[PDB]
C-alpha cells in the first residue's frame, strides 16, 4: 500500500480568502457561480407561485395541457430544452439589451420597492416575473382569441411587426425565432400548437370575460405612452394581446 | 398563436361570440311569435 | 320531429340496413305497453292545470325575492310569462312521452331557451327547480301515487313510463342550464 | 450580411431541414449573375479616386448654404469629412457589389444613420445628391458594360431610397 | 382618457380653432372652486370602504333571492366578486369626479360591461340598486349630510359637485342597462 | 393627453387605487402655475396673426435655396402650406398651454413627423429656425408677463429638441 | 415609497420622457400642502406618548374578552407588545406625513398585515378600534389647525380602510 | 427609489425614532428653495438636446480612434446607441437632481452598467470624458454661463445645486469606472 498526500488542488477549496491579495480575483468567480444558482431559485419560486393558478383547487385545468396524442409530451421537452440551449447563444449585444428591456417592464409591475429592487439585483427574476404576470392573467398570444374578422386583422397588423425583429437588420433570419431542431420536429410543432389554440376556446364565459379586461389593462399599462393606443386597447383586447416584451426574438 | 393572415395554414378560433348568440337569441323570439 | 318508430328507421338509414327481426323486437313491445301509454298520458293531461299552479307556487315559497320588488315574478304580466312559460314546458314534455321520442322536445322547445332565458335575466335556479316540483309531480301522477287525487286504472306496473318522462324532465333541466 | 448564400441557409435552418433542390438551385444564380455583378467591383475599386471627388463638389454646388457659418460645411475639416463619407457609402456598394446582396449597407450604412444624420444636423438631401450625381453619370458602354452598370445602378438608388 | 381641461381642446380641434377668451371662462371658473373639487373626492374615498359594503347589503335586504341556493350572490366567491365590482365602480366614479370629465368612466369601466354581466348572467335590476345606493351615499358624503359621519369643511355650497357625481352614476345605470 | 391630471390618475389605475394624498397634492400645482401659463395663451390666440408671419419669412431668409427649383418652396402653394405648418405648430403649442403638458404636441405633431419630414424632403433645420426665431423675440414684460414667457419657451423648446 | 415626487419621475420614466411641465407642476402642490401637513407631523412627534396610552387603553376598553386565557392579550408581555404596535402604526402616520404620501404606511404596515394578523389570531377590529377612537378626537382648532386636522384623519381613515 | 423626504425617513427607522423638529431643519430649508431646484432643473431639460450632441462630439474631437474602422463609435448603429447613452445618463441624472436624492441614480442606470460596459468592449476612458463635458455643460447652465444661450432668471444664488448635480455626475463615472 503507497503513501499519497493529499494533493494541492485537494488542499485549495479548504482556503481562506484575503482581499488584499490575488487570490481575491479566484474569489470573485467562486460568488457569481453561486449567484447564478440564487437567480435560477429565484426564477423558479416566482414560476411555480404563477403557475399554481392554473390549478387553483387541485384539479388541473385545462390551460396547462401538453400532449393530445401519444407521445407529444415528450417531444415537448425536446423543443423547450433545445429552444433554453438557444437562448444563451446570444451574442453580447442582445443579451444586454434584453436585460435592461426587462428592467422597463418589470419595474413598472411591483408593488412595493423592495420587489423591484428584486428586479433590479437578478435578470432571471426579472425575466421569470414578466413571463409568470402574463400566465396567470391570460394576455399571451397562445390564449388571445379575436372576436370579429375585424380585430384579427388588427391583431396580424402588431404581429407582423413583432416578426419583423426575429430578423437581423440585414433580413437574415435570427437564431432566435426557430421552429425546428431536428427532421420532422416542425412538423410536430404544428401539430402540438393547434391543440393549445383548439384548447383556448374551451374557456368559461367568466374566464373569457375576466381575460377581456385582463389584455386591456396589460396593453394600456405596459405599451402606451399616448392616447391613441391605449384607444386602441381600450377596443380591441386581443391587438393588446400581441405585443411581446421586446426581450423575445419572435 | 400567429394570426391567419401571415404564415398560417388552416382557419381557426371557431368560438361563439355576442353577436352570433344574439342572432340566435333573435332568430328564436321570431319563431315564437310565427 | 320524430316518434319512436321513425326513430329505429333513422338508425337503419345510416347504414342502408333494412329493418329487420332484430330491430321489431323493440317496437313490438311499443306496442304491447301502448295503452299503458296512453293510460300515463290522460293521467298527466288531466291535471295539467294544477300542475303548474302547484310547482311555480312552490318556486315562490322556495325563494320570496321572485315577489320581491324588481324581481323576476314581481308583476302581474311577469307572474303571467311565467305561468305561460310553465305551461309550454308541460305542453312539449307530453308530446315527447306520447310521441316516446324525445326529438319534438328539443327542437321546438328548447333549442335556443337557454340564451333566451340568459338575455331576458331570468334567473335558471328558480327554472331548474319549477322543472323538478313538476318531474315530482308526473312520477306521482303515473304511478298513482298523489295524495288528495287517485284515478282508476287496470292493475299493473308502471315504472317504465315514469321513468321516461324523469328522463325528459332532466333533459330539458340540462337544456336551460 | 444578407446575401444569395445566407437567406437560403437560414430558411433552411429555421425549418431544421438539409439543403434542399430549391437552396442548391438558388446559389447556381449566383454563378450566372456574378459574372456581370463582380465586372463593376473591381471598375469602382480601380476608379475610386476621381468618383468620390465628381460627387463631393456636386454636393456643394447643388447646396451652396452649407459652407455658411453655423451649418454642417462651415469650415475645411468639415468638408473633409464630408468627402470621406461618400467615400465610405462608395466602399459599401463595392462591397454589396461582391457580395451580391444589401448586407455590408444595410450593417454599416443604413441601420442607425436616420439617428446620427438628425443628431448632427447632417441633411439628407445633400447626401442623396451626390449618390443621385454618380447615379445619372453612368455610360453604359463606356463606364463598364450593361449588365453591370445594371447592377450598380441598383444598388445606387437602393441606397438611394434607404436614405429617403 | 381626458379630462376638463382638454375637453375643450378636442371641441376647438374639431374647428381649428385657438382657445380664446370665450372658452376660458368655463375653465377659469374649474380652477376658482379646484378646492371644493379636491375636499368633495376626499369626502369620498374616506368612507368608500364602508359605501360598498353599505350599498351590496342594501342591495342584499332588498332581495333575499341573491343569497338563495342558486342565487348570483350565492357562494363566498360570488359575494367576494360582487363586492369586487362594487369597489371598481365606485374607483371609476372617483376618478371621474377628480377629472372632471367621465371620459375615464365610459371607456375603461363601462365599455363593454353590459355584454359581460349579460353573458356572466349578473341580474341588472340588483346592479341598478347596488349603484343608485352608492349615489345616494355620494350626495350624503358631498353635501356633509351623512346620519353618523361629519367632516369638517370650510363653509360654503357644494350641490353643483354633487350634481356631477349624480351624473356620473346614472351614466354608470344607464352603461350597465 | 399627458398632463398634470392624466398622469397621477393613470399611475393610479395602474396600481389599483384609490386617489391619495399625492394625487391631489399634483392638482394643486395645477391651481398655482395655471395663472401664468394661461397667461400666454390668449396672448398666442389674439396675436397670432404676426407670429406666423413673421417666423415664416425669418426661414426663408435663413435658407433663401428652398425656393429653387426642384426643393421644398419652390411654387407658391408649396409656401403657402409652409405658413400652414408654423400655423398647426403655434396652435398645437397654444393647446399645450392650456391642458398644461405636452399632450397635444406629442399626439399631434411630434409622433410620427420624423417620417413624413424625411418622405417628403422637407428638412427640419428650417422647420426649427422658425421656432427659434419665435424664440429669442419674447421680450419679456412686453409680450407677456415673466412666468408666462417661461412657460412659452419651455414648450418652443420642448419642440424644438424633439425636431432634432 | 409613493410620493408626489416618486409617481412623476417613474411616469417620466416608464415613457423615457424628460421631466416636462406636468412633472414641475405636481411639485407646485408639495409646496403649498406641505405647510400644512407638516404641521401636524411635530403635533403628533411631540405628543405621541398620551395618544399611544388613550389609545392602547381605549382598545381594550372595546374588547374585555381578549384578557381572558388563550386569547392575544392574556399576560402583561402580550399587552406590552400590543401597546408597540399602536405606536408603531402612529409612527407610520408621523413619517407618511412627512413623505406626502401613503409611502411608508403600504412599505412598513401594510403589505403583508393580513396574512401575520390571521396567522397569529390578532383580531383586526381591536387594531382599527383604537385608529378609530384617535380619529374621532381630533379638535379640529385645539388639537392642530383645520388642513392639519384634515390631512391627518385622511390618513388614519386610509389606515382603517386597508386594515379592513 | 426614494426622494429627499424619504430618505430621513428611512435614517429614523433604522432607530425607531419620531422625525422631530432636528430633523425638520433640513427639510424645510428644502421647500424654501423650491422655486430654484425646479427653475434649476427646467434649465437643463431645456437644452438637453443641445448637450449630448455637445458633449459625444467634444468626446470625439479629442480621441479619433473611435470613428476609425473598427472602433466603438465606428458604426452609424454603435454611434446612435452611444448618443441613446448620452441621453440616458443626462435623464437619470436630472431624474436625482428633482428628486433631491441620488437613489433613482445608481438602481436603475449604474447598478450593472460597468460590467455591461465591460462585456461590450465599450471603452471606459472615453465614457468617463463623456459624461465630464456633460457635468460642464450641467454647472454652466444651472449658474447661467453658457456662452451663446442666456435664460431668464429672478436674481439669486444657485451654487449649491450645482455642486449637487456636480456630485451626481462622479457618482455616474465613479460607477462606470
Ligand atoms: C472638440 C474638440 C470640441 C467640441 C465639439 C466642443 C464641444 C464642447 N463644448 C463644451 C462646453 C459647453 N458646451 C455646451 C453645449 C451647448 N452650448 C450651447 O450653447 C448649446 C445650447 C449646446 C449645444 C448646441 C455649453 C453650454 C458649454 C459651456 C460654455 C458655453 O457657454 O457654451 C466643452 C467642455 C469645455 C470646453 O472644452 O469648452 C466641449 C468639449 N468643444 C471642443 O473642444
Ligand atoms: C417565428 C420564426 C419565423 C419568422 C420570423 C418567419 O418568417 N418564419 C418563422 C420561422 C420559419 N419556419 C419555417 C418552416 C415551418 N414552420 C413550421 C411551423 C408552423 N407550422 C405550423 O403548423 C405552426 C403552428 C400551428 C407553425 C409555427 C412548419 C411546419 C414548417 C415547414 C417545415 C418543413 O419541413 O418544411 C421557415 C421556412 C420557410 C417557411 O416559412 O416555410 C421559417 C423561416
Ligand atoms: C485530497 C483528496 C484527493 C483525491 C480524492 C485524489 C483524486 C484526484 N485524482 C486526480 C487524477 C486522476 N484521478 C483518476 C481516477 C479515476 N479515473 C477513473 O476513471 C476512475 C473512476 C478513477 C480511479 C478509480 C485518474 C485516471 C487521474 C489522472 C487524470 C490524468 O492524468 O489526466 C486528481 C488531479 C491531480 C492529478 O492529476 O493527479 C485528484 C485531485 N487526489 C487527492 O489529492
Ligand atoms: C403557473 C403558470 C403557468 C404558465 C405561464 C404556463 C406555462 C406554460 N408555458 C408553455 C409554453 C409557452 N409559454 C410561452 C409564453 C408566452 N407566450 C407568449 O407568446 C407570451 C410572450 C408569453 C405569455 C406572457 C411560450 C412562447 C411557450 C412555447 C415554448 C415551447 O413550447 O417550447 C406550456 C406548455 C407547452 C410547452 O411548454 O411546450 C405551459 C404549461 N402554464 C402554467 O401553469
Ligand atoms: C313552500 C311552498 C310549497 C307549495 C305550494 C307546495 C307545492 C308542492 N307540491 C308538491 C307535490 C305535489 N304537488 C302536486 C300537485 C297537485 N296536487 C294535487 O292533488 C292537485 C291535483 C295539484 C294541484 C291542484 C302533486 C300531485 C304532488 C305529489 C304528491 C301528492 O299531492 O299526492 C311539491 C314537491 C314535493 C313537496 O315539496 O311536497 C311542492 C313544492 N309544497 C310546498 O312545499
Ligand atoms: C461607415 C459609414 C460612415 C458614414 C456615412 C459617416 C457618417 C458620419 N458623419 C459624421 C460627421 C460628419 N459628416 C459630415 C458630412 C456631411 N455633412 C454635410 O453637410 C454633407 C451632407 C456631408 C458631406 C458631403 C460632416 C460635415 C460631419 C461633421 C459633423 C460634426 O462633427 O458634428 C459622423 C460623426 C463622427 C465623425 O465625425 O466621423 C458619422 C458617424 N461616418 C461613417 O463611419
Ligand atoms: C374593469 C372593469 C371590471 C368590472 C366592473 C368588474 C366586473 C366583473 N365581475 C365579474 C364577475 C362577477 N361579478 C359579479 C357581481 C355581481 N353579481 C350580482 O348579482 C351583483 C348584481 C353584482 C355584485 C354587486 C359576480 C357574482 C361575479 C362572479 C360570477 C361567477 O363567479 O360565476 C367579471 C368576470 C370575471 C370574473 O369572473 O371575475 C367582471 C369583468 N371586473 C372588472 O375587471
Ligand atoms: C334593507 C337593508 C338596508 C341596509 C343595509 C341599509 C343600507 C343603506 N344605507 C343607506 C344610506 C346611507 N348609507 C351610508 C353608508 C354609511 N353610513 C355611514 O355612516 C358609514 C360611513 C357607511 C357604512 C359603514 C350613508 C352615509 C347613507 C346616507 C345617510 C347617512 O347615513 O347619514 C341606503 C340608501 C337610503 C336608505 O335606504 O336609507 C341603504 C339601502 N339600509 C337598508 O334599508
Ligand atoms: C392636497 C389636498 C387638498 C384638499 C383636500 C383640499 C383642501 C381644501 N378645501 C378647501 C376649501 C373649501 N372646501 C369647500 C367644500 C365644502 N364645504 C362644505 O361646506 C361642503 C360640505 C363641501 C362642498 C363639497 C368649500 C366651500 C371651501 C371654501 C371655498 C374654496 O376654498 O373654494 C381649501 C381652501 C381653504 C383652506 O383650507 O385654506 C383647501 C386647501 N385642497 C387641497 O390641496
Ligand atoms: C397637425 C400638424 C401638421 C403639420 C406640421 C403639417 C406637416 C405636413 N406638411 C406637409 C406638406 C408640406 N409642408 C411643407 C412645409 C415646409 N417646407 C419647407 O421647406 C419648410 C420647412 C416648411 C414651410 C415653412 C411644404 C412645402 C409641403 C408640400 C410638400 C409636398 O406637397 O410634397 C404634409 C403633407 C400633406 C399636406 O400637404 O398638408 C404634412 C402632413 N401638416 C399637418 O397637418
Ligand atoms: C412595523 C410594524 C409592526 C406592527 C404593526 C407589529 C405587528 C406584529 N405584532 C406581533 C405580535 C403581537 N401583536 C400583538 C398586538 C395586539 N394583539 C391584540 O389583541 C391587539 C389587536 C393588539 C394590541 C393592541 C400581540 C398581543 C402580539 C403577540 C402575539 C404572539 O406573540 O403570538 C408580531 C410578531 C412579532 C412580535 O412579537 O413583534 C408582529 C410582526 N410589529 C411590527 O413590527
Ligand atoms: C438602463 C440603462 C441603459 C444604458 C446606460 C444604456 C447603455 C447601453 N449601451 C449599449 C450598447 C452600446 N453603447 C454604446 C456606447 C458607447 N460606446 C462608446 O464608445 C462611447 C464611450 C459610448 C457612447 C457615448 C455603443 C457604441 C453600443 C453598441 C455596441 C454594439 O452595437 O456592438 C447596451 C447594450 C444593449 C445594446 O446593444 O444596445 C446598453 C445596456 N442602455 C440602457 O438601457
Ligand atoms: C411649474 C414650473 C415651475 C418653475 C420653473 C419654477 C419657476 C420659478 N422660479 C422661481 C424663483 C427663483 N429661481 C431662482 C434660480 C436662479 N436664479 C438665478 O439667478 C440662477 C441662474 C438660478 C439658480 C439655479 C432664484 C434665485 C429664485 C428666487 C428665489 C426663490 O424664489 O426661491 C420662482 C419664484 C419667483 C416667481 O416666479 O414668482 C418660480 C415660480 N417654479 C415652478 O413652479
Ligand atoms: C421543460 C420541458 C418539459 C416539460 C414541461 C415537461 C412536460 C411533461 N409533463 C408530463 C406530465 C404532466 N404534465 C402535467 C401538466 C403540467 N405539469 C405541471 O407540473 C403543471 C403545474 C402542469 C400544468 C397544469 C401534469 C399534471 C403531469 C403528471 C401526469 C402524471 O403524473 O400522471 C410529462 C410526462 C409524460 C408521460 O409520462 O407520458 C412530460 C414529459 N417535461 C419536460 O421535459
Amino acid at each position: 500500500v503507497t503513501g499519497a498526500v493529499s494533493s494541492v488542488n485537494m488542499r485549495r477549496f479548504q482556503r481562506v480568502p484575503k482581499v488584499s491579495g490575488f487570490s481575491a480575483k479566484v474569489t470573485k468567480k467562486n460568488v457569481n457561480k453561486a449567484l447564478d444558482k440564487a437567480d435560477m431559485f429565484f426564477a423558479k419560486s416566482v414560476t411555480m407561485e404563477g403557475k399554481a393558478a392554473a390549478i387553483p383547487y387541485g384539479v388541473y385545468g385545462i390551460q396547462c395541457m401538453e400532449g393530445s396524442a401519444k407521445g407529444m409530451a415528450h417531444e415537448k421537452r425536446a423543443m423547450a430544452l433545445s429552444a433554453a440551449f438557444r437562448m444563451n447563444q446570444r451574442s453580447a449585444a442582445e443579451k444586454t439589451g434584453a436585460m435592461y428591456e426587462n428592467r422597463r417592464l418589470a419595474l413598472i409591475l411591483a408593488q412595493n420597492d423592495h420587489q423591484e429592487k428584486q428586479y433590479i439585483k437578478y435578470p432571471k427574476l426579472a425575466a421569470a416575473a414578466l413571463m409568470a404576470s402574463t400566465e396567470v392573467t391570460r394576455a399571451c398570444q397562445r390564449y388571445a382569441v379575436p372576436e370579429s374578422i375585424e380585430e384579427e386583422f388588427l391583431a396580424a397588423s402588431v404581429d407582423k411587426v413583432n416578426k419583423m425583429r426575429g430578423t437581423t437588420a440585414s433580413g437574415v433570419y435570427k437564431s432566435s425565432c426557430v421552429e425546428g431542431n431536428a427532421k420532422g420536429q416542425a412538423e410536430q410543432a404544428r401539430v402540438a400548437a393547434l391543440a393549445v389554440a383548439f384548447r383556448s376556446a374551451q374557456k368559461s364565459a367568466s374566464q373569457f370575460a375576466a381575460e377581456r379586461y385582463a389584455q386591456s389593462k396589460y396593453g394600456r399599462d405596459l405599451f402606451s405612452s399616448t392616447h391613441f393606443e391605449e384607444g386602441y386597447a381600450n377596443t380591441y383586447p386581443a391587438m393588446a394581446a400581441a405585443k411581446r416584451a421586446s426581450s423575445y426574438g419572435y | 398563436q400567429t394570426g391567419l393572415v401571415n404564415s398560417k395554414f388552416s382557419a381557426r378560433m371557431a368560438k361563439k361570440t355576442a353577436k352570433q348568440t344574439k342572432n340566435k337569441v333573435d332568430e328564436y323570439m321570431a319563431r315564437s311569435v310565427q | 320531429m320524430l316518434d319512436a318508430f321513425s326513430r329505429v328507421v333513422v338508425n337503419s338509414d345510416a347504414k342502408a340496413a333494412y329493418v329487420g327481426g332484430s330491430d321489431l323486437q323493440a317496437l313490438k313491445s311499443f306496442i304491447a305497453d301502448g295503452n299503458k301509454r296512453l293510460d300515463a298520458v290522460n293521467s298527466i293531461v288531466s291535471n295539467a292545470s294544477c300542475m303548474v299552479s302547484d310547482a311555480v307556487s312552490g318556486m315562490i315559497c322556495e325563494n320570496p325575492g321572485l315577489i320581491s320588488p324588481g324581481g323576476n315574478c314581481y308583476t302581474n304580466r311577469r307572474m303571467a310569462a311565467c305561468l305561460r312559460d310553465g305551461e309550454i314546458i308541460l305542453r312539449y314534455v307530453s308530446y315527447a312521452l306520447l310521441a316516446g321520442d324525445a326529438s319534438v322536445l328539443e327542437d321546438r322547445c328548447l333549442n335556443g331557451l337557454k340564451e333566451t332565458y340568459i338575455a331576458l335575466g331570468v334567473p335558471t335556479n328558480s327554472s331548474i327547480r319549477a322543472v323538478s316540483i313538476m318531474k315530482a309531480q308526473a312520477v306521482a301522477f303515473i304511478t298513482n301515487t298523489a295524495t288528495e287525487r287517485k284515478m282508476s286504472f287496470a292493475a299493473g306496473d308502471c315504472t317504465s313510463l315514469a321513468s321516461e318522462v324523469a328522463s325528459y324532465f332532466d333533459r330539458v333541466g340540462a337544456a336551460i342550464s | 450580411m444578407k446575401s444569395v448564400i445566407t437567406t437560403v441557409v437560414s430558411a433552411a435552418d429555421a425549418a431544421g431541414r438539409f439543403p434542399s433542390n430549391s437552396d442548391l438551385e438558388s446559389i447556381q444564380g449566383n454563378i450566372q449573375r456574378s459574372a456581370a455583378r463582380l465586372e463593376a467591383a473591381e471598375k469602382l475599386a480601380g476608379n475610386h479616386e476621381a468618383v468620390v471627388k465628381e460627387a463631393g463638389d456636386a454636393c456643394f454646388a447643388k447646396y451652396a448654404y452649407l459652407k455658411n457659418p453655423g451649418e454642417a460645411g462651415e469650415n475645411q475639416e468639415k468638408i473633409n469629412k464630408c468627402y470621406r463619407d461618400v467615400d465610405h457609402y462608395m466602399r459599401l456598394v463595392n462591397y454589396c457589389l461582391v457580395v451580391g446582396g444589401t448586407g455590408p449597407l444595410d450593417e454599416w450604412g443604413i441601420a442607425g444613420a436616420r439617428e446620427v444624420y438628425r443628431t448632427l444636423n447632417l441633411p439628407t438631401s445633400a447626401y442623396v445628391a451626390s449618390i443621385a450625381y454618380t447615379r445619372d453619370r453612368l455610360c453604359v458602354p463606356r463606364d463598364m458594360s450593361a449588365q453591370a452598370g445594371v447592377e450598380f445602378s441598383a444598388y445606387l438608388d437602393y441606397l438611394i431610397n434607404a436614405l429617403s
